[PDB]
């Protein structure tokens, strides 16, 4: 037994070193597990007290302020603007601070919310976040698509098997692509649209809006789009305003934003200018000159 | 890993689209699929470790039983028994590394 | 016998390092030349968007950029190499921003006139397709003619009326 | 050195890719180094046994 | 037991772009290198030393440089080795002669009273240290023993002479006395007679006077010539601004050493703003002089970094007259008081003086 002592000690030390090396990563994982946040719940009864789905869109901002860095240096200062229910209003600002604040406040993603918002006559913070995001369509700045079957990609959570979704997808855009795809409704994506038209994101957003029947629509800036793409986007916005009766457009293109009931701009951490009619923006030539 | 990297790359979009659980279902399915192979690997390495640990003891037992019963030509002198044990302990290391 | 010929490719190539190091490409850093190149390429707004600016881990295994941005980086590096011969492979086909292309063309023209060096820009840029610079036509795996710009006018087929 | 003196024809670029050659360098060189490390064992262990 | 091997099929493939070193980055403000310490002991490290045995050639010098305990140990070891060797030689001689054998005294023993190695060692001790008990006498019929005795006496005399010389040389050392010199903890710079100067205080503790006092001032800094030369530690001599220019001084009470900063002085373009800690500046003062007791030159080395310079300060008076003599309060050696001076450099001060002269 004495002869084996040296090899036993050597193996013990080597295994202890390896165990410590692996336990370093184990401790890193455990420390990462200590980051507990993002509690998806509501401080009210969500059975029947809130609306099943916001349709009127009668939301009144009452001195709403949003900040990220622990409620410090907010991008909004008592924002209280009267939105137009039952109509599409597109607010375009030269600076992206207003659009970012609006996007954060729409889904309550802002870290700090100094104010009150009545979402369709009900509180926004007292509603399920999952339901709120499911019943509110939104587009992205850049085309982002997952890799999977279109039936399992367009409405994975809804899991609706109606052929109306496929009909709407083939009618909105990429009819030739849908016809050429052997799967069709259940066609699998190719590396998340690695080789696909730039309008795939817009088509997916339109299909999601059609499926979920989200009355309120949220729009973001377009990094790059052709004239035909812009015309199709405008047609989709008009269709949403006709059917869903609510649409919100946020971008920096004055020509696109002019096709809306109301226009507003926010800059320097506060509201810059609000124009209830569309012609009021053209009345103030400063914003028109800045845009073009 | 490729699937979860695809999920995390568009994590903001997935969170805003309320499809996190929908994709997590496929994540769990793939995790079970990999866990089956991981369990097979664990079983195979358990068998390997058990054989490695039990081979020398079984060989020593067989040698001693054979010498005592079949041969019975010696009184099992310690000078032979412990020498054989030391030789087996020495030869254990090359045997499990030759493969 | 071949010198340090500057080259560009249709598929951009990037170094998994900082943007400034990738642009320099193991070359001495001159502030004046770097500022002139970045002003010509209009890469300052792109650097402003980046968190670390030129210190961001550009390329693979790090920060991934668009094809136009990668082409901007490649052409900026090629210009900053400051070689007597510069080659391009569709620099404007990938990125067709008219203002940026015109600014880069003007900067390249000024720099090459100052240096009196040969520059080859293989592209389908119809905006500067007719010019006082020499032209060469390639089709069916052969060179049709490499001479003055008036040769194209003398030919019966004027590049399908230059897509006018 | 071989990479520096390697042709750039598509017939070879599309056959042995950059990822493939990187995996080759990562794996084959390491396993050959391990074989060099274990080379005395194959000479000694049978004789010792 | 055993372990596993480094079999890496693909290194997890996706395991990349981790970054985030999270290094402490505490080495930026670790420390500042000093040419010499406040108490001499130049902190300079030598590298690539190609010695050819000259270190061991100076055996006497090495012995002198050895400390007192080391010298005592070497003395004891050498004497014990010599005694043991001579005792062994005597024992071998006795054994060869056969007198060691306990036999009849028919033959005259080579050395009398020899019975064991202990007796041989006692005889060797008596011979070498010249004790001479006489019980162990040397016979006249042992010429080899006579020759060994002669050799042992010669070796003992030579060893005694060498040890005495080494002891005298070690006693002549006065480095500890040289350490008794006192220099200001922090130096000051202030105007004198309308001229800026770098003042410093130096004093001595022991009442013994040091003769031929000579102080040298130099500045150690990295200087690059316009021709492109790069000198890592350039040393430039600094005058003491003496009345006659010589470095000879008469130090009884702690005196103030001041150097007038002229245009030719390298300190002519220095500002208090650039007098921070991490500054390429170090003042070295070397004091030389012989001791009235030992007559051996002694050297004092001190350093003053930029952070150790007290801009716009004045040393307090230290000498106070008494009823019959003068008194020095050594507790006031390092006490200084602020002196109102302009913050401009020496160059700017001279330029302002020239502008004032031109205006007037
Ligand atoms: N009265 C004294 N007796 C002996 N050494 C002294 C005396 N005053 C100062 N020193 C020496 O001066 C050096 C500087 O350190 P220290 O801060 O103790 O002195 P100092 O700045 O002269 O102080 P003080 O305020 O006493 O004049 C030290 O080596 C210290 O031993
Ligand atoms: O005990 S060994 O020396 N082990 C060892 C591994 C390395 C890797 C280095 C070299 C490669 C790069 C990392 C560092 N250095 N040393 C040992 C030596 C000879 C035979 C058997 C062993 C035991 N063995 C084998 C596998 N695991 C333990
Ligand atoms: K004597
Ligand atoms: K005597």
């Amino acid at each position: 037994y004495a002869l084996m002592v040296s090899n036993y000690l050597n193996w013990m030390v080597r295994n202890l070193a390896d165990m410590e090396i692996q336990l370093g990563a184990v401790k890193r994982i455990h420390a990462l597990l200590k980051t507990e946040a993002e509690s998806y719940e509501g401080l009210l009864a969500p059975s029947l007290i809130p609306k099943n789905w916001p349709d009127q869109g009668k939301i009144q901002i009452q001195n709403l302020s949003v900040r990220y860095d622990s409620s410090l240096k907010p991008v909004l200062k008592h924002v209280n603007a009267l939105i137009s229910p039952g109509q599409k209003i597109g607010i375009c600002g030269r600076t992206g601070s207003g659009k970012s604040s609006f996007s954060l406040a729409f889904f309550r993603m802002v870290d700090m919310f100094e104010g009150r918002i009545i979402i369709d006559g009900i509180d926004i913070a007292k509603l399920p976040l999952h339901t709120l995001r499911s019943r509110l369509s939104i587009i992205l700045q850049d085309p982002v698509l997952f890799s999977g079957t279109i039936r399992f990609n367009l409405d994975p959570e809804k899991k609706c098997s109606d052929s109306t979704l496929w009909e709407a997808l083939e009618i909105a855009q990429l009819k030739l692509v849908v016809k050429a795809l052997p799967g069709g409704l259940d066609a699998i994506i190719t590396e998340g649209g690695e080789n696909f038209s730039q309008g795939q994101r817009q088509l997916f957003c339109l299909a999601r809006a059609f499926v979920r029947k989200t009355s309120i629509f949220i729009m973001d800036e377009a990094t790059a789009s052709i004239d035909m793409a812009t015309e199709n986007i405008l047609q989709k916005v008009v269709m949403t305003a006709f059917a869903d009766r609510t649409v919100v457009t946020i971008a920096h293109r004055v020509h696109t934003i002019l096709s809306a009931d109301l226009v507003m701009v926010l800059k320097r951490g506060a509201i810059l200018e609000f124009d209830k009619p569309e012609t009021l923006l053209s009345q103030k030539d400063s914003v028109f000159a800045s845009f073009v | 890993l490729k699937q979860t990297n695809e999920m995390l790359r568009g994590m903001k979009l997935l969170k805003l689209y309320a499809w996190e659980s929908i994709f997590c279902s496929r994540v769990e399915v793939t995790r079970r699929k990999e866990m089956t192979s991981l369990r097979a690997f664990a079983v195979y390495t358990s068998i390997s470790i058990f054989m490695n640990t039990a081979i020398p003891i079984a060989a020593v037992l067989i040698t001693f039983v054979g010498h005592v019963s079949f041969f019975k030509e010696s009184d099992l002198s310690p000078s032979v028994a412990f020498a054989s044990l030391s030789l087996f302990h020495i030869l254990v290391t090359p045997l499990f590394l030759l493969s | 016998s071949r010198g340090p010929v500057a080259y560009a490719s249709q598929k951009p190539w990037l170094l998994n390092a900082t943007v400034e190091e990738n642009i320099t490409f193991e070359s001495p850093f001159n502030k004046q030349r770097y500022k002139m190149v970045i002003e010509a390429c209009s890469l300052q707004p792109d650097i402003d968007i980046l968190p670390h600016g030129d210190q961001t881990q550009i390329g693979e295994r790090g920060i991934n950029l668009s094809g136009g941005q990668r082409q901007r980086i490649s052409v900026a590096r090629a210009l900053y190499q400051q070689t007597n011969v510069v080659f391009l492979d569709d620099p404007f086909s990938a990125l067709d921003v008219h203002l940026s292309d015109h600014l880069m063309q003007a900067g390249i023209l000024e720099l090459l006139r100052d240096d009196k060096r040969t520059v080859v820009l293989v592209t389908h840029k119809l905006q500067y397709l007719p010019h006082a610079d020499w032209i060469i036509a390639m089709k069916d795996g052969t060179i049709q003619r490499e001479g003055t710009l008036k040769d194209f006018q003398r030919s019966e087929c004027q590049l399908f009326e230059h897509w006018k | 050195n071989k990479i520096m003196h390697l042709s750039t024809s598509n017939l070879s670029m599309g056959e042995m890719t950059a990822g493939q050659i990187c995996n080759l360098v990562a794996i084959d060189t390491n396993q050959l180094m391990w074989f060099f490390f274990l080379c005395p064992n194959l000479w000694a262990m049978p004789v010792q046994i | 037991m055993l372990s596993r091997k480094g079999i890496i099929p693909e290194e997890y493939v996706l395991t990349r772009l981790a970054e985030d070193p999270t290094e402490p980055r505490y080495r930026t403000r670790e420390r500042r290198a000093r040419f010499v310490s406040k108490k001499g002991n130049c902190n300079v490290a030598h590298k690539n030393i190609r010695e050819q045995g000259r270190f061991l050639q100076d055996v006497f010098t090495t012995l002198v440089d050895l400390k007192w305990p080391h010298t005592l140990l070497i003395f004891t070891m050498s004497f014990l080795c010599s005694w043991l060797l001579f005792a062994m030689v005597w024992w071998l001689i006795a054994f060869a002669h056969g007198d060691l054998a306990p036999g009849e005294g028919t033959n005259v023993p080579c050395v009398t009273s020899i019975h064991s190695f202990s007796s041989a060692f006692l005889f060797s001790i008596e011979v070498q240290v010249t004790i001479g008990f006489g019980g162990r006498m040397v016979t006249e019929e042992c010429p080899l023993a006579i020759l060994i005795l002669i050799v042992q006496n010669i070796v003992g005399l030579m060893i005694n002479a060498i040890m005495l010389g080494c002891i005298f040389m070690k006693t002549a050392q006065a480095h500890r006395r040289a350490e008794t010199l006192i220099f200001s903890k922090h130096a000051v710079i202030t105007l004198r007679h309308g001229r800026l100067c770098f003042m410093l205080r130096v004093g001595d503790l022991r009442k013994s006077m040091i003769i031929s006092a000579t102080i040298h001032m130099q500045v150690v800094r990295k200087t690059t010539s316009p021709e492109g030369e790069v000198v890592p530690l350039h040393q430039v001599d600094i005058p003491m601004e003496n009345g006659v220019g010589g470095n000879s001084i008469f130090l009884v009470a702690p005196l103030i050493i001041y150097h007038v900063i002229d245009s030719n002085s390298p300190l002519y373009d220095l500002a208090p703003s650039d007098l921070h800690h991490h500054q390429d500046l170090e003042i070295i003062v070397i004091l030389e002089g012989v001791v009235e007791t030992t007559g051996i030159t002694t050297q004092a080395r001190t350093s003053y970094l930029a952070d150790e310079i007290l801009w716009g300060q004045r040393f307090v008076p230290i000498v106070a007259e008494e009823d019959g003599r003068y008194s020095v309060d050594y507790s006031k050696f390092g006490n200084t008081v602020k002196v109102p001076t302009p913050l401009c450099t020496a160059r700017q001060l001279d330029e302002d003086r020239s502008l004032l002269d031109a205006l007037t």
